[PDB]
């Protein structure tokens, strides 16, 4: 299983949409805020420090599937930070000026690198599927930082840029009725390296 | 302690008092075959005429002491006190010397360098075992590392800053002052040597 993704110096991968306006319009939408399903691991699976970071029997990237058991897994309000509002339950803040919490080895990030999986299931209207929508677009307003996407088990993309919106084209893995959504973010990517703001991580 | 070419075990000895002779000590020797004694005695510390006196130097011969064919071999000349004083015990050590004998070392065979393989990971490997690579037991134990050190808790000296360092200069230049320079300490902890993190690189069968 590739995780290359994590350490690449690009702009992102996968189904990206061309960047364009955040508008007002009255196409149909739908939000996916709310508790999502939600586990913090210690450090991101498939790199060569972490060969025992998943649960017996969990591929690298297993999290992805329909067929999946998560039913013992917390939940977390998005939008949130993992770190705010829990009580230290999974981290807390860290506070740096200039110096960067890990070595200066880039595109390199440390082994102990904070990666929540997160799980949500939806509906999507049987409408949206007719001949008068051209598309369905997924879009993510801000993730800190790197994180890698999946719809009904397909992988979409990988995204970067904390702050800055990214969509994606989700077109081809929706399906009217339920659908599960799987977004895996980690604290520390190559993009960490582009974001030494003075501020709490 | 020197070993004359084709010659025995030389022990030169100087008597650095400012008046006793050396009637009072005995000089003891032992060879040891890693560690265990084969061989051992007792010689006087005498001069040209008697004990050894303040300020006299003299060299004697020890008898021969082939090598152990295999392992390590070693001289130990220690000077003792013949009789107790009201201060130390009878065969009170005052300072002693010693002398590798062994013969040329059989510096094991190491395994080959090898070229690392696809697949699977052993699981353990002699008396160590492993969990996707990390050890976590040697022997029976659970155990953890290896894992890089360059720290030290910093010795007093290490946190002195007095006198200059010696590094920058030729330390015989300046009076020997060295050149003014942080503690040991404080450029250790400026380059985050106490704070090393672990970067897993690769890991091959
Ligand atoms: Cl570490
Ligand atoms: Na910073």
């Amino acid at each position: 299983a590739d995780v290359s993704y994590l350490t690449d110096q690009g702009p992102g991968s996968g189904r990206r949409v061309p960047a364009r306006s955040w508008l007002h319009s009255d196409a149909p939408a739908l939000s996916l805020n709310g508790d999502w399903r939600f586990r913090l691991l210690p450090a991101a699976p498939g790199t060569a420090g972490a060969g025992s970071v998943l649960p017996s029997g969990e591929t690298v990237e297993g999290v992805a599937a329909e067929s999946y058991d998560d039913a013992a897994w917390d939940t977390l309000p998005v939008p949130s930070h993992w770190v705010m509002g829990q009580d230290g339950k999974y981290g807390r803040p860290i506070y740096t000026n200039v110096q960067y919490p890990f070595p200066i080895d880039p595109p390199h990030v440390p082994d102990a690198n904070p990666t929540g999986d997160f799980r949500r299931r939806f509906d999507v209207p049987a409408q949206w599927f007719e001949s008068t929508t051209a598309a369905l677009t997924l879009r993510f307003d801000g993730v800190e930082s790197r994180y890698k996407v999946w719809v009904n088990g397909q992988e979409i993309g990988v995204g970067s840029g904390s702050r800055l919106a990214q969509e994606f084209d989700v077109s081809d893995a929706l399906r009217a009725g339920s659908n599960l959504l799987v977004v895996r973010v980690h604290q520390w990517s190559a993009a960490s390296y582009l974001e030494d703001q003075d501020q709490w991580w | 302690l020197s070993l004359p070419a084709g010659g025995k075990p030389t022990l030169a000895v100087a008597n650095l008092r400012h008046t006793a002779d050396a009637s009072d000590v005995v000089l003891r020797w032992r060879v040891e075959h890693d560690g265990a004694v084969a061989a051992s005695g007792e010689v006087a510390a005498e001069g040209s005429d008697g004990p050894l006196r303040a300020g006299e130097s003299a060299t004697i011969a020890l008898p021969a002491m082939p090598a152990a064919p295999l392992g390590e071999t070693w001289l130990t000349v220690e000077a003792v006190l013949r009789d107790a004083t009201g201060w130390a015990p009878a065969g009170h050590p005052l300072g002693a010397v010693q002398l590798d004998l062994s013969a040329p070392a059989v510096p094991t065979r190491s395994p080959r360098p090898a070229t690392p393989l696809d697949g699977a990971l052993p699981v353990s490997l002699g008396p160590a075992t492993f969990d996707a690579g990390t050890l976590v037991s040697l022997a029976g134990q659970p155990v953890s590392g290896p894992r890089l050190e360059l720290w030290r808790a910093p010795t007093d000296n290490d946190r002195g800053a007095g006198f200059g360092a010696y590094g920058p200069g030729d330390p015989w230049l300046n009076s020997g002052r060295g050149v003014p320079a942080p503690s040991s300490e404080a450029v250790w902890k400026q380059a985050g040597l106490d704070r090393l993190t672990r970067r897993v690189e690769d890991v091959a069968a």
